[PDB]
RNA sequence: ACGGAAGGGCACCACCAGGAGUGGAGCCUGCGGCUUAAUUUGACUCAACACGGGGAAACUCACCAGGUCCAGACACAAUAAGGAUUGACAGAUUGAGAGCUCUUUCUUGAUUUUGUGGGUGGUGGUGCAUGGCCGUUCUUAGUUGGUGGAGUGAUUUGUCUGCUUAAUUGCGAUAACGAACGAGACCUUAACCUACUAAAUAGUGGUGCUAGCAUUUGCUGGUUAUCCACUUCUUAGAGGGACUAUCGGUUUCAAGCCGAUGGAAGUUUGAGGCAAUAACAGGUCUGUGAUGCCCUUAGACGUUCUGGGCCGCACGCGCGCUACACUGACGGAGCCAGCGAGUCUAACCUUGGCCGAGAGGUCUUGGUAAUCUUGUGAAACUCCGUCGUGCUGGGGAUAGAGCAUUGUAAUUAUUGCUCUUCAACGAGGAAUUCCUAGUAAGCGCAAGUCAUCAGCUUGCGUUGAUUACGUCCCUGCCCUUUGUACACACC
């Protein structure tokens, strides 16, 4: 919970465009896969944002799956201010 | 153009098979080719401890994997070539095309 | 770029990672078993199981995401991979389905 | 825990708080009137208006240029 | 922070280590799987890895 | 269960027969003892001790002497943007920008510094929760219903009188008949598929060009498309085999054991894998992110860094290596292996030259891999010389100087090499170990950890003397008899 605004930013965006976080299990990396910020910060991040229980995690072999739900989509959906039927998570 | 399918698979009866229908099919085409080449299938060992710790007696096993590889030299323009993947299809084949 | 001899089992590797994944994540829907089928630029993977309209969810969400899910993990072209569901024949007969309805049947708490 | 006699000196040396003092950034006192703007900023082109270039004892420091700042008059 | 891994973590078996358990010991480099040895005694079968002799 | 109690049935993890180190010497390994800050661990009758693939630079060990970091979350009150960490030059520490830490400042600036029943993590501990996997059971040896019969019954027969067989596998079977599992059964590396396709990774007969011998059939080699029914050296497939064919000897002339004009052998065709209803308080809450339970969450048993540590020596124990010298040290020379191993944010495998007696790289018509190592030129043989009935020339182990490498680091020699110095060892006393095949072993290669090399482990190459059919004395197991006063059932 204690990252920077532009990290925080940058994982509510990637979960809006994309729905789900990889993550490799490599702390204080500080070079996360497909994203500048920590790998730390964003295992951390997730994980207070599971114990808020608005997103889900599964380990698969040390791997981090990070898999949103729907009051995780809804609270992300009023923290970024964003107009109905502009950019939906669930496009085919 | 002295193409070259090359199967990569471990499935026995499903590369004699596929190897089979390719040749049929060359056959029944009337098209000049070689015969379908077998690399020596290749054994894969892995001799690891039968048990987590150190109990018991020494004993080890020996995983083995078995993966044939094969090829046919054909000559064919690339919507044959496509048409006759596409026909005779069967899940998990590996085929590949080269060209020399 | 990889010799067959290492890619062989790298796909090996990729499957067993796929199966583990699936029955983790999917052992309170009633998973059974996968397939795969490769063909230039489009990789199918099917979920042979018994709910197949509960394990697509609504409107798919859960195999949109699940798709997405396999494409950020193993790096591939995006939205070349697409996964379906059907439903097994003579469900009864693989153990793991047995074993997941006496889980179920444990989870109920029945003698 | 037997082996930790703990024979070295008490030293727990949690970090400060920052302790508040009185009202900073001295500019100047003017009374009715414009209080001009101090501290010309490091003419390099990595500073952003951002690093304030207080001289306390003939010294000079930039935030931007973490690892590579030495100058000498 | 670049003071927590100083030391360098590139190669050894600090770096070479199992996807699963993370352990350092019994890995296999071979058809580079890099897996523990009983993690792939378990999941073999799956794998492909047959038990023939 | 227990027998020094009836017995039998077996095992070259035991022998009559005989080979090969261990027990006598020198060394890496693993265990107990001691010191130390630490040499922390687990494992002890075959079922501990080159075991945790655990040869110990640092990483991986948990053990230490030191300074840093939280991932501290239900919900708020207290200084509450005149405001609180992580990233900071400074008198002092420091491989450093670990302002961690004082009169003084900062890249950003609500991301809250404090407290509770929740508890996210852990090489802290219990096999007194055990999964799960292995070993031992039990290695070619043992169990279970259905219907009958005995018995009030729990139960018994079925599952053996006589017995061949490296298995209650079987003939014959007294009350049994009929089925099931283990076993037997299921299979290539161990060929000859000469029915048929199979390597610019093949052949000879001649095919274009070539050096040497008589212009006395041609010869070995070459760049690869410069050839003409093919598979004789290596992979397959609906389908091949040897079923102990066929005969001679022994069995109310019934299983089987043996000798012989032929195929790969006629001991079950070679070795192994998968694998007995049940048990061990056998190993793993101590290389596994299976996890309730007593342990932490402001100097934390988690993590990170430096230097130590499984790397220390008066001591005992087994695995493994080198020897006890015309066989071997040898040296200058001939000709040889099959499975496999090897490069994408990595430039790896020592193929021919230069810096160069060799070790690092400078060019890759060699590598997504039978062709570059590599058709593995080593492991054993033949001309020649010393140790020539040795207080040393076998023994580069027993020490110092130098010549060499990925690695932001190798000192208590990471490893190789060039010299100089044989303080041990003359079939080795009591006990024990492994072995009938082409077997132990004479000896080197491939893979694991790898940064470096194994002596450890899983796989081959030249060959072996006199049993393999024969018993308990010790290493034991099993069955049924027999005796109990036993049920976490002799502990």
């Amino acid at each position: 919970m204690l990252m920077p605004k532009e990290d925080r930013n940058k994982i509510h965006q990637y979960l809006f465009q994309e729905g789900v976080v990889v993550a490799k299990k490599d702390f204080n990396q500080a070079k996360h896969e497909e994203i500048d910020t920590k790998n730390l910060y964003v295992i951390k991040a997730l994980q207070s944002l599971t114990s808020k229980g608005y997103v889900k995690t599964q380990f698969s072999w040390q791997y981090y799956y990070y898999t949103l739900t729907e009051e995780g989509v809804e609270y992300l959906r009023e923290y970024l201010n964003l107009p109905e039927h502009i950019v939906p998570g669930t496009y085919i | 153009i002295k193409i070259r399918i090359t199967l990569t698979s471990t499935k026995v009866k499903q590369l004699e098979n596929v190897s089979s229908n390719i040749v049929k099919n060359a056959e029944q085409h009337n098209l000049v080719k070689k015969g379908p080449v077998r690399l020596p299938t290749k054994v894969l060992k892995i001799s690891t401890r039968k048990t987590p710790n150190g109990e018991g007696s020494k004993t080890w096993e020996t995983y083995e994997m078995r993966i044939h590889k094969r090829y046919i030299d054909l000559e064919a323009p690339v919507q044959i070539v496509k048409r006759i993947t596409q026909i005779t299809i069967e899940p998990g084949v590996d085929v590949e095309v080269v060209v020399a | 770029l990889i010799s067959k001899k290492r890619k062989l089992v790298a796909d090996g590797v990729f499957y067993a990672e796929l199966n583990e994944f699936f029955t983790r994540e999917l052992a309170e829907e009633g998973y059974s078993g996968v397939e795969v089928r490769v063909t230039p630029t489009k990789t199918e993977v099917i979920i042979r199981a018994t709910r197949t309209q509960d394990v697509l969810g609504e409107n798919g969400r859960r195999i949109n995401e699940l798709t997405l899910l396999v494409q950020k993990r193993f790096k591939y072209a995006p939205g070349t991979i697409v996964l379906y569901a059907e439903r097994v024949q003579d469900r009864g007969l693989s153990a793991v389905a047995q074993a997941e309805s006496m889980k179920f049947k444990l989870l109920n708490g029945l003698a | 825990r037997k082996k930790k006699v703990y024979t070295t000196p008490k030293k727990i040396k949690h970090k400060h708080k920052k302790v508040k003092l009185a009202v900073l950034s001295y500019y100047k006192v003017d009374a009715e009137g414009k209080v001009t703007k101090l501290r010309r900023e490091c003419s390099n082109p990595t500073c952003g208006a951002g690093v304030f270039l207080a001289n306390h004892k003939d010294r000079l420091y930039c935030g931007k240029c973490h690892s590579v700042y030495k100058v000498n008059a | 922070e670049n003071v927590w891994f100083s030391h360098p973590r590139r190669y050894g078996k600090g770096s070479r280590q199992c996807r699963v358990c993370s352990s350092h010991t019994g890995l296999i480099r071979k058809y580079g799987l890099n897996i523990c040895r009983q993690c792939f005694r378990e999941k073999a079968n799956d794998i492909g890895f047959n038990k023939f002799r």
